[PDB]
């Protein structure tokens, strides 16, 4: 009816973003699956706390893999911990390749739809991502009457969306036929965030840390030595620098194998590295006695 | 020729026309083209049905003798073919009636007051929805607190669809108050409420009441950027542009450039640069020089802000300055830069003529190229249509 | 059972997950949380790789009483096995915010399970300090004499953490931050060292109230902790020593490299100052040429 | 300290480079060229 059919903005925690990372890289190639535990509220913000993991069955992600009994199993024993939830979805990987639903993902998903009208597949493509931000997309079925009388406009009312074309025609038709692809957010909160910032116990220590002493003695001979030899090729460098076009020298008498680039990064690393040594050495020897 | 190459099937294409459609005979009747076209209104629904009904009442801004009366199957109660002609009927009412609204807000409130207690159905959120958009512009500026309290109970009564209608619809109301009561309410209930429009609206809804307060909005402003919340730091933001409104400021101006830069989250960064243009119209040839750094900027967010401010800023006639800043942002690839670019250049360049300047009459054929241009995507489509319209004002 | 325990690395996901779990069983105002950690062991580097939440009842009127369903903690375990062979039943967290000796009761029936000692994850939830706020026990069970007659106690070892590749790409991709627990660059590292002072301060102080509560409020003579302190004060340095003036040379021949370095680097930039400025001096001729020809086109 | 002195020098020497090697370029760079 009025229906608005608003496709889903799926916000997955932080928690439930790692889990399925880690869940996925393992079983790689293989395609790995397991249940989006959640709730839903407004009529796009569908809310995943946390996911749970199916064990990895020789099929390749079927409606087989789905169990009934480990499926009772596990969720009575969330039941003790109150964990247990609403089923909101599915997660899977495509590792092996970019995220796009198949004929076999589709009769999956489709049992999917019957279970829960809202239920999304979320594609985690955890190693071939393009960019460094995971590349993930969500993804949900949309019925063929409706497709073909393009009340597809009204399923993507109220959502900017977000844009997937990297197998452009294909890419498109494919994501439509599916459902059409959603922004993905992360709700983090400070409490977690602390936690994974910290992440070295030993900082107290090791700052005080100061490196035996024969080995900086003898790294300093070796960076003072090795730079008289660099500096014979810096020589050589500036008897140039005439050649018509700064370009032109790099290609012509083979530029490269670049003299001033050595002796810069060179002296930086060890000037860095004999500031640290002055200072630790000096305010040890203070702080202490 | 913008309705043959843009089909009413899609929402957002169907949007674009209508629109643009109202603004060329804006303040005015004229339902001639309504009615020759009328197959091509009906092709729409859902929301963009909503904005069609809206559409009518551009139209016929101004105009208070045919007022109630064209309105009149459309209001809810009388026949009518679904929701969302019910609910966009009461506010396209208040544009026309807009500015001597008392009338209507008498007839509005009864809706309001009747759906308060409980409400059924999608019917009745969509109905809801149009009410309190219709209520805001009726009672503007009046200021009035026994409206703000029934307001506040359609937001407990928790359609969500309505939530985001009320949350704007109270600010419009009561417009400069900075009611110190309406403000803890409104900031407690943000972090309570889920449903992200509803949110989305008090964010605004914060800015909105805090006007002409200046310096004593100073309070509201440090709060909201502080959350952790994307969505009050982007109400954050006009919290600063509408306090500050009208008059050059110091101070504004750096709060406004560093969290365009010290911000990751997209929107707000956006936000922020928009909100420069309100506050700088006092001098408004110093806008060009302010955002022609941020134009630099690649994240893509901070420019299509750059457009809208010189959009706001330079109204009244145009600057030359201004539009060396727009000329690169039209060709951009991001498809929303060039969207707001676009936009912005008929509001800068609006009842100018193409003879006195050959910009102006250049500008104009630019938009009508990316109209038949289907190599073109459809957001640049809608920001092409929307700023004809404007021009030529109808 | 093993003395494989040499090191504990924790995924970044164990450390998150156990934080969640606290609040997802509602166990606030100083309740316990006891879970089932899994992961790999048997081996010098404990890698806990998950955790998962055990129903926990937590009764302050006697520490004797506590409840923990066995049965529940298997049955779950075994499923989870089928998934990955890699987890095993390797321990138990606890959520702080201190080492019990009521701890002790709980290590018992967990070590029925194990093969190997079960580790006894401190992850403190109060979320103190600047390192991390998990330290590592392993229940050592060791022959002793000091009128007890052999001692099982919890012993520390170190705590680090190991990353895999796919979870470290997503930690940075929260992260806005570039990170300053590296011991990155230059700046980085003159951060963590002072980082590295006020740390030591704080640890010094209690070390101080001890003593104090030992000769006020009669807590008895342990003597042991005092042995140790007493060598403390046995190696300190000491000034007047010609061990001085030897790290007062060393210190001469480091400023000799400093100052060398440094001069390298003016050259350098000396180099490049120059180079633009013929760039610039090209740039100019054609500059004077352009408008000329301009002025035709015109 | 005979190295203090040295050492102040030099940096000095950097910071006076820095200032001066992008005045020049503004100025042809804004003046008409290839």
């Amino acid at each position: 009816t009025g229906r608005d059919d608003t496709k889903e903005t799926v916000y997955i925690s932080s928690i439930a973003l790692l889990k399925m990372l880690k869940h996925g890289r393992a079983g790689v190639p293989m395609e790995v699956m397991g249940l989006m535990l959640g709730e839903f509220v407004d009529d796009y913000t569908v809310n995943v706390v946390d996911v749970f993991a199916m064990p990895q069955s020789g099929t390749g992600v079927s409606v087989e893999a789905v169990d009934d009994v480990f499926q009772a199993k596990m969720m009575d024993m969330l039941k003790q911990t109150g964990r247990d939830q609403m089923v909101v979805g599915w997660y899977h990987s495509h590792p092996g390749f970019g995220c796009w639903l198949s004929s076999v993902d589709v009769n999956t998903q489709k049992s999917f739809e019957q279970l829960n009208s809202r239920a999304v597949a979320v594609v985690v493509d955890p190693i071939q991502s393009v960019k460094g931000k995971v590349v993930i997309d969500a993804f949900r079925l949309i019925d063929t009457g409706a497709l073909i009388n393009n009340l597809e406009p009204r399923q993507t009312t109220s959502n900017t969306g977000l844009l997937n074309k990297a197998n452009i025609q294909a890419l498109i038709h494919g994501l439509n036929r599916h459902y059409y692809s959603l922004n993905i957010d992360y709700h983090k909160t400070a409490k977690e965030t602390k936690m994974l910032m910290n992440l070295h116990k030993e900082q107290w220590q090791s700052g005080l840390k100061m490196y035996d002493y024969e080995e900086k003695e003898e790294s300093n001979l070796a960076a003072t030595k090795s730079m008289v030899k660099i500096a014979e090729q810096y020589s050589k460098r500036i008897e140039e620098e005439k050649e018509l076009t700064e370009e032109e020298l790099k290609t012509r008498y083979v530029g490269r194998q670049d003299p001033k680039k050595h002796l810069s990064e060179t002296a930086d690393e060890t000037l860095e590295n004999n500031i640290v040594s002055v200072l630790t050495a000096g305010v040890n020897s203070v702080a202490i006695k | 020729k913008s309705k043959s190459s843009l089909d009413g099937k899609f929402s957002l294409f169907h949007t674009a026309v209508s629109v643009a459609n109202g603004f060329m005979h804006a303040g005015t009747t004229d339902n001639s083209f309504i009615k020759a076209n009328l197959p091509w209104l009906g092709k729409a629904q859902n929301w963009a049905k909503f904005t069609a009904t809206a559409s009518l009442g551009v139209i016929h801004k101004g105009n208070l003798l045919e007022g109630k009366k064209v309105m009149a199957p459309y209001l809810p109660g009388s026949r009518a073919s679904s929701r969302f002609i019910k609910g966009g009927s009461l506010y396209g009412l208040g544009l026309i009636y807009a500015g001597f609204g008392r009338d209507t807000t008498d007839y509005l409130k009864n809706i309001i007051v009747e759906n308060s207690g409980t409400s059924g159905d999608e019917d009745v959120d969509v109905l809801l929805h149009g009410a309190s958009l219709g209520i805001g512009l009726a009672a503007m500026g009046s200021a009035n607190i026994e409206v703000y309290e029934a307001l506040k109970e359609v937001l407990y009564n928790d359609s969500a669809t309505s939530g985001e209608a009320a949350a704007l619809g109270m600010g419009l109301c009561m417009l400069g108050t900075g009611k110190p009561e309406a403000i803890h309410d409104m900031f407690t209930y943000s972090q309570e409420t889920q449903h992200g429009n509803i949110t989305r609206g008090l964010a605004v809804g914060l800015a909105l009441i805090n006007y002409g307060r200046q310096e004593l909005a100073d309070d509201l402003i440090t709060k909201m950027l502080a959350s952790d919340e994307s969505l009050l730091r982007y109400g954050g933001a006009f919290t600063i542009a509408l306090a500050y409104a009208g008059t050059g400021n110091n101070s504004a101006v750096k709060r406004l450039l560093h969290v365009a830069v010290s911000d990751s989250n997209d929107d707000v960064r956006r936000a922020a640069v928009i909100a420069l243009g309100f506050v700088l119209l006092r001098d408004y040839t110093t806008v060009p020089r302010i955002v022609q750094l941020l134009s630099k900027s690649h994240n893509a967010h901070v420019r299509c802000g750059t457009a809208f401010a010189l959009g706001i800023a330079c109204a009244g006639k145009g600057l030359q300055s201004a539009i060396d800043v727009l000329d690169p942002l039209t060709k951009d690839p991001v498809d929303f830069v060039r969207q707001a670019a676009m936009i912005a250049l008929s509001m800068i360049l609006i009842q100018q003529t193409e003879k006195l300047n050959p910009q102006v009459a250049d500008i104009n054929k630019n938009f009508l190229s990316v109209i038949t241009n289907k190599h073109q995507e459809g957001l640049a489509k809608f920001g092409a249509c929307v700023a004809q319209g404007i021009m030529n004002a109808g | 059972m093993s003395l494989q325990h040499e090191k504990v690395t924790i995924a970044p996901l164990v450390l998150l997950s156990a934080l969640d779990h606290y609040e997802r069983t509602q166990t606030k105002e100083n309740k316990r949380c006891v879970g089932v950690i899994l992961g790999d062991a048997n081996s010098s580097t404990i890698r806990v790789t998950n955790s998962f939440a055990l129903p926990f009842e937590e009764d302050e009127k006697n520490s004797d009483v506590w409840f923990l369903d066995h049965n529940y903690i298997e049955n779950m375990n075994e499923m989870c096995k089928k998934i990955n062979a890699k987890e095993k039943l390797i321990g138990w967290y606890h959520s702080g915010p201190k080492l019990r000796a009521s701890d002790l009761k709980i290590n018992e029936l967990f070590k029925k399970y194990t093969q190997n000692n079960p580790l006894l994850l401190i992850v403190d939830v109060k979320q103190q300090g600047v390192g991390l706020p998990t330290d590592a026990y392993v229940a050592i069970e060791q022959v002793k004499d000091d009128g007890t007659s052999t001692e099982k106690t919890f012993l520390h070892l170190p705590c680090t953490i190991e990353a895999e590749e796919a979870e470290e790409i997503g930690v940075e991709h929260l992260l806005r931050d570039v990170r300053d627990q590296a011991a990155g660059g230059l700046s980085i590292r003159l951060t963590n060292q002072l980082k590295s002072l006020k740390g030591l301060q704080s640890k010094l102080k209690d070390v101080v109230e001890y003593l104090d509560k030992v000769i006020n409020k009669e807590l008895p003579i342990n003597h042991t902790i005092l042995g140790k302190l007493q060598d403390v004060f046995n190696l300190l340095p000491n000034l007047g020593t010609p061990d001085d003036d030897e790290i007062d040379v060393e210190n001469h021949d480091r400023i000799n490299i400093s100052n060398n370095l440094q001069k390298a680097l003016t050259v350098k930039t000396n180099d490049e100052l120059m180079v633009i400025y013929i760039s610039n001096l090209v740039r100019s001729i054609i500059a004077f040429d352009d408008l000329i020809e301009n002025k035709i086109q015109n | 300290q005979v190295f203090d002195e040295r050492i102040k020098f030099a940096n000095q020497l950097h910071d006076e480079y820095l200032v001066s090697m992008r005045y020049p370029e503004d100025k042809k760079t804004q003046q008409n060229e290839k």
